[PDB]
């Protein structure tokens, strides 16, 4: 399944602060396959 | 204005309940018979309206279903009865009569 | 206050002279610092053969390149230095050189379009320059549908006559196009009589007439013995040219019956009937409410990215109909209801309607002559197909007699039951039939 | 002799409100008002974008004296138009008519413009028509650039697009539009011209119609100039590039000294396929540049600001070439190469192109709108001119040293493997 | 019919130098009608 | 050794990566305002990488 990791339909909301964290980016990478 | 007013909407509250729609949680413009200009006012009405429209009667064609009514507790009252679609529906009644006058001349 | 009728006389009389030579001398006087002045010329592709087919317009490349006293960008020069503006065009039937300058430039102006049309120096290294401009025009010209599929309509209404040539030419005629081809046509063709020195802004006609035999009167007036050129007229053919290109987004289609010519009384009403159907474009915001029932049903329906209605009037003759743009699913829609609307007009217009068009061709003709360049261009051309100016007042008198009978008997003079020319370009598998299409031009139930 | 009458001049007035009525009797088979509003895009801010755009698209939406279908009918029956045309800074409703007309059109101008409804299914119906207007209007490479230059040249308002931005399309509410039309479409920010008007009348309209009060002050927030670059990879053809400083606000006479400068750099063809002999900037790029291009000087004026520099088209190769090329240009002017013949054409090519700019009604209309609410006056073409000579040699230099030593604001749309940075210039 | 004006369906090309003059930028404009 | 012995083609790491600096902006209207500010800092295998890292 397609990938794009960069932390090191309607697809939710995030509202609080607890769930804010984690999502701040911290260099992007994008992965393919079957 | 009480004594003949009041004789007249007597007679109105009476045939309300008669028709029998408030006693499946009906209001009156949901029975009203779709034309051309009745779609148009429904499409206008907003967002709330229309969706309490929809499952007002969605509600009462389940009971038609079930050949049940409300709870006598549930039934529209005559007073409470809103005429939601009614201003919508003279607005789009007054536009066809003036794109007709301007057809004749 | 005043009226619409009393505003009519106030518009100052278009005095006209004509020289010695025969150059013919015409002016409307305005209240203005700017002016416009230029030569109308009675030569287009419609006089050139199949040989020299694209010598005007080779012309009108060179025109501006150098003369005799002014050579190289020396003419150039001095526009630009005064703040003026050249220009030109070239149609069939119909060649312009006009200058937007000061009133105080007047004097200048007229000599410059003097050495232009008598003096023009074709150098052969201009020439050749010019032609592989021209030819990369060609490939422009290729990607404008709306060009091509006019041409294309040309073509095929008037095959076999030389109203079917295009102005530009063929791609081979550009390449051996030879300096005494052009030199040949000029010296034919720009002859005084057939030229009108046309002016409009603040200036008085008489210095007009006095710079015209100052820097005109050195022009032959005097045609060869039977070399007079006479334009034959075109047979116009009941055809259908179709160049299907899937590749293109959207189809163009022009279909259009033959008109009478600049001259026929009729175009008064044929253009009024052409404003009753008008035109659309996906940007109008009338949208639904338009008047017309083509265009309103056009954009409920979507069925077209716009649509024009024309009269093209040549010498005899013309063009008269519609052309649009569309999706391949939509043309024989549009075809439908643009065919209707024309049957409608033939058998049914109405009284209000047609006081429409008249409104909108009032405001069409007083709209478009708002300027000295515009009103330059109905003096030298009317010139030409009227011998004369044709005031306001008196279109204003022509459009007055029009009513609903006048529209429905020239419709149907013109339209019904009348073979048309169809010209499709693009994704154009929909476009119906020729016999359908003909079937289209008269209803069962009249 | 078909010598005309004498022309009768032009009438102005300011009324107390702030409101500004000009009108022209010239006569005319055909009559001509515009309400011109201080109303452009500049007054949007981050939260509304956008809506002045669907403003401009909403002109026959229904109105409380005039529904949609009776103001295209109406207009269409006696044959006249409406139109909406928006600038950064202003928004003009304009109309058009025979005489005899003027009473109808006055009446759906003034119903258009000051008694809109928004209504709520009329304004959704509307929305996409925001993707096809612009997307008409994107098609020519110039609009996407002018419309980055601005946004890279300030900070806000200027910054802000002619064009809905794409997030916003089907966002608009009417509320938005009702509160950009009572905040904006005030006495103070108006101005009723008319042509083939009597003045009584239109004075007669404007106080009885047009005293809005309330809304906001004029001009907003001010534009706040920053610098920055804008670059489009889209692999068009040609490379499309605008190279810019701040310049001069509109009114001032620095501005007169930046449109002469225009005129010496090269502003646009006066000859139909010409050389351009006596256009600095072409010959300039020309010389080492043999491929097709184009090149013009670019000035844009403003409230309280302006935009000067040049626009190039070129092949995507010689980009750099013909914009270095272009740059150098400015630069020669900049260090005093300038004669004193090239400042007298320029000004013969900047004063008559004022003149041919307004011998149409719908030119000049336009001019005195744009002067009354820039202005708050009418100045007549005499001296229009005047103020054009007044611009010496020195005015033209140092514009153009304000140009090479100021900081710049550059977009560019094409294949930019060769187009430059502002700082590789 | 809207109109863009800055100069003080497949569209068509520009290929020549003397085509191309005219076309480059010299303030925007955007005006919408019936 | 049997099938990945290409050759041909082009030098290693091709063109050197030129800095610059500059400022992107796209106001879109989502519920949050997303940013990020950097500065050139190092290349991987430098131990002045190490020094960013523990930053
Ligand atoms: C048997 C009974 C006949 C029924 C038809 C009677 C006519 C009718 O219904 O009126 C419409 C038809 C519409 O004609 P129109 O004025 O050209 O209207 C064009 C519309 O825009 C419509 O234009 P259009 O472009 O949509 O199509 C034109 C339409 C024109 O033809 C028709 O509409 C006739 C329909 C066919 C009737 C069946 C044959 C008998 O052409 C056809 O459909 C002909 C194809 C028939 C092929 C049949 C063979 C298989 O009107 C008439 O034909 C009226 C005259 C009647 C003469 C009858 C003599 C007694
Ligand atoms: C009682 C008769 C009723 C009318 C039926 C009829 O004539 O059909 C129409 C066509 C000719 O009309 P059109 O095809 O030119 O379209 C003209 C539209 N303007 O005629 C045909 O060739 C169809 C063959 C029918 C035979 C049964």
């Amino acid at each position: 399944r397609g990938v794009a990791g960069a932390l090191r339909d309607l697809k939710r909301s995030v509202l609080c602060r607890e769930s804010l964290r984690g999502q701040a980016a911290g260099p992007l990478v994008a992965s393919v396959s079957l | 204005v009480s004594a003949s007013s009041r004789w007249l909407e007597g007679i109105r509250k009476w045939y309300y309940n008669a028709a029998g729609f408030n006693k499946l949680g009906l209001m009156r413009d949901d029975t009203i018979h779709e034309n051309d200009d009745v779609k148009e006012a429904i499409r206008r009405l907003p967002e709330n309206l229309y969706n309490d429209r929809v499952f007002r009667i969605k509600r009462a064609l389940d009971l038609s279903m079930r050949q049940q009514i409300l709870p006598k507790e549930q039934w529209t009252k005559y007073e409470e009865d809103k005429s939601y679609l009614e201003p919508y529906l003279k607005e789009v009644i007054r536009e066809r009569k003036e794109r007709e006058e301007w057809a004749k001349k | 206050t005043a009226t619409y009728a009393q505003a009519l006389q106030s518009v100052p009389e278009t005095q006209v002279s004509q020289l010695d030579n025969g150059l013919r001398v015409a002016s409307e006087q305005s209240s203005q610092p700017t002016c416009t002045v230029g030569v109308w010329i009675d030569a287009g592709s419609r006089y050139e053969s199949e040989k020299n087919n694209g010598a005007g317009y080779f012309v009108e490349h060179l025109a501006f390149k150098g003369t005799k006293n002014r050579p190289g960008n020396a003419l150039e020069k001095e526009v630009e230095s005064m703040g003026a503006h050249l220009n030109a065009y070239s149609t069939r039937e119909h060649t312009a050189y006009y200058i937007k300058a000061l009133s105080k430039d007047l004097p200048k102006a007229v000599e410059l379009l003097a050495d232009i049309v008598q003096n023009c120096s074709l150098e052969d290294s201009q020439i050749e320059k010019e032609r592989d401009v021209i030819l990369q025009e060609l490939q422009e010209n290729d990607t404008s549908m709306r060009d091509v599929v006019f041409n294309y309509l040309h073509a095929t209404a008037f095959q076999g006559t030389p109203l079917a040539q295009s102005v530009e030419g063929p791609s081979e005629n550009v390449r051996k196009l030879s300096r005494a081809d052009l030199t040949e046509y000029l010296s034919r063709h720009y002859k005084a009589p057939r030229m009108v020195l046309a002016a409009a802004g603040g200036l008085e006609h008489r210095q007009l007439l006095d710079l015209a035999q100052k820097h005109f009167s050195g022009l032959s007036g005097t045609y060869d013995e039977d070399a007079v050129p006479t334009l034959s007229p075109c047979r116009f053919t009941g055809s259908q040219i179709c160049h299907r290109e899937d590749g293109l987004p959207l189809a163009h289609v022009a279909i259009a019956v033959e008109g009478p010519g600049w001259a026929h009384p009729d175009n008064v009403a044929l253009q009024v009937a052409n404003a009753i159907i008008g035109h659309y474009d996906c940007t109008y915001g009338g949208g639904a409410h338009l008047s017309s029932p083509l265009a309103s049903i056009a954009a409920t329906n979507k069925l077209c990215q716009s649509f024009q209605t024309f009269n093209i009037c040549y010498a005899d003759t013309g063009l008269l109909g519609a052309h649009f743009v569309c999706d391949h699913m939509s043309i024989d829609d549009m075809m439908f209801v643009l065919q209707g609307q024309w049957m409608r007009l033939c058998t049914s217009a109405t009284e209000s309607e047609v006081l429409r068009g008249k409104n909108l061709l009032r405001n069409a003709l007083v709209s478009h002559l708002d300027g000295t360049t515009p009103v330059c261009e109905d003096i030298g051309r009317s010139l030409l197909t009227y011998g004369r100016r044709i005031p306001l007042a008196e279109w204003e008198s022509r459009i007055a007699e029009v009513d609903a009978r006048v529209v429905r008997e020239v419709c149907s003079k013109y339209f019904y039951d009348q073979c048309p020319a169809v010209a499709g370009f693009g994704p154009i598998e929909q476009l119906p039939d020729y016999n359908r299409i003909r079937s289209g031009m008269f209803w069962l139930r009249f | 002799a078909g010598v005309p009458p004498h022309p009768q001049d032009l009438e102005f007035t300011r009324l107390p409100n702030g409101l500004v009525i000009a009108s022209l009797e010239n006569y005319a088979p055909a009559s001509r008002i515009g309400l011109f509003i201080k109303a452009g895009s500049r007054y949007e801010n981050s939260n509304n974008l956008g809506t002045s755009h669907l403003l401009r698209l909403a002109s026959s939406l229904t109105t409380k004296g005039a529904s949609s279908f009776k103001i295209t009918r109406g207009i269409e029956a006696v044959g006249g138009k409406l139109s909406v045309t928006s600038t950064r800074e202003n928004m003009a409703y304009t109309v058009e008519c025979l005489r005899d007309d003027v009473d109808i059109l006055m009446e759906f101008l003034l119903n258009v413009t000051t008694a809109p409804e928004f209504r709520r299914w009329e304004v959704a119906a509307l929305q996409p028509q925001l993707r096809i207007d612009k997307a008409v209007a994107l098609q020519n490479p110039q609009a996407h650039v002018i419309e980055n230059l601005h946004a890279a040249a300030y900070r806000n308002a200027l910054a802000n697009s002619l064009y809905c931005p794409d997030y916003r399309i089907g966002k608009v509410t009417p509320v938005e539009l009702h509160d950009y039309v009572q905040n904006h479409f005030t006495s103070a920010r108006m101005a009723l011209i008319g042509l083939g008007v009597s003045h009584p009348v239109l004075k007669q309209v404007a106080e009885q119609f047009l005293n809005i009060r309330g809304g906001l002050g004029l001009s907003g927030a001010k534009a706040k100039y920053h610098g920055g670059e804008i670059r489009e990879q889209n692999g068009d053809s040609l490379v499309h590039a605008a190279l810019v400083a701040e310049s001069a606000a509109i009114g001032s006479a620095e501005a007169n000294a930046f449109s002469v400068l225009q005129h010496v750099l090269g502003a646009g063809p006066h000859v139909k396929r010409g050389s351009n002999a006596t256009s600095s900037l072409y010959q300039a790029v020309a010389k080492g540049v043999h491929q097709p291009f184009d090149v013009s000087a670019f000035n844009a004026s403003y409230s309280d600001s302006g935009l000067f520099g040049f626009y190039t088209i070129s092949q995507a190769a010689s980009a750099g070439d013909v914009i270095k090329a272009a740059y150098n240009q400015v630069k020669t002017i900049a260090q005093g190469n300038l004669s004193n013949p090239d400042v007298q054409a320029a000004k013969n090519k900047l004063k008559a192109g004022y003149l041919m700019s307004v011998e149409s009604s719908e030119g000049f209309l336009d001019e005195v709108g744009s002067q009354a609410l820039a202005a708050g006056s009418y100045t007549p073409p005499s001296t229009v001119l005047q103020q054009i000579d007044a611009v010496a040699d020195a005015d033209v230099i140092n514009a153009a040293k304000k140009f090479v030593s100021g900081r710049k604001s550059m977009a560019a749309s094409g294949n930019l493997g060769h187009t430059p940075f502002i700082d590789e210039l």
